[PDB]
């Protein structure tokens, strides 16, 4: 069995918790434990991932320092636009939005993306560049603005 | 993606596309900036309106 190095990726290794929009507290400890497990989230990954919370952590909390909005567009053919939302404070990153949007460079998608700009109040828009293509930023950004 | 929409510009300017690509091929030929890769890499589907099929077959051949 090839078990402990077949898969680099286990969903036992990161803190699960119904996190708050606007103060986070400042440090976490992670123990997995029959109080700590979940039971009910649907769990895809493979025999023995458990989900689980954290075990103990600081009564402090203040508003996080940095918040992020990710975008990997379409290219040839069709395929899901995928995005993501990501904060961060001290040590941790904070993960609070994943998905996906099908289609192209048609006004639909680049709307529900400004409108997800706008949700979360995020701070930066990034996104990955390749073969000179120079088109997306300059289709993009007239859209964005007026959100 | 359609930067420039040919077909609605040909029909309310009475211009046909293949006058079009002139209009853009003249201004080429004449313009002192050397050309970069981009560039250079989309001539042939410009070009290819001028052409008869024997030739554009030989021109498939040779890249």
């Amino acid at each position: 069995l090839s078990d402990a190095e077949k898969y680099p990726l286990r969903l036992r290794d990161a803190i699960v918790c119904a996190v708050d929009p606007e103060r986070a507290p400042l440090s976490y400890q992670w123990l997995p434990n029959r109080q700590n497990r979940n039971e009910e989230l649907p769990n895809v990954g493979l025999k023995g991932d458990d989900i689980h919370a954290f075990h103990t952590c600081s009564s402090r909390t203040a508003e996080y320092q940095s918040k992020i909005l990710v975008i990997d567009p379409s290219g040839r053919g069709k395929d899901e636009t995928g995005y993501a939302v990501l904060y961060s404070l001290n040590g941790y990153i904070y993960l609070m939005e994943v998905g996906g949007f099908r289609g192209g460079y048609d006004d639909a998608t680049l709307e529900k993306l400004a409108k997800k700009a706008k949700q979360w109040k995020v701070q930066t828009v990034v996104h990955e560049s390749n073969f000179g293509d120079g088109m997306f930023g300059k289709i993009f950004s007239p859209i964005l603005l007026k959100h | 993606y359609e930067i420039f929409p040919f077909s609605l510009a040909s029909r309310l300017s009475g211009i046909s596309e293949k006058e079009i690509f002139g209009i853009t091929l003249e201004a080429i030929a004449e313009s002192p900036e050397p050309a970069n890769s981009d560039r250079l890499f989309s001539l042939p589907g410009l070009l290819v309106s001028k052409l008869e099929s024997n030739e554009a077959l030989d021109v498939l051949s040779y890249a």
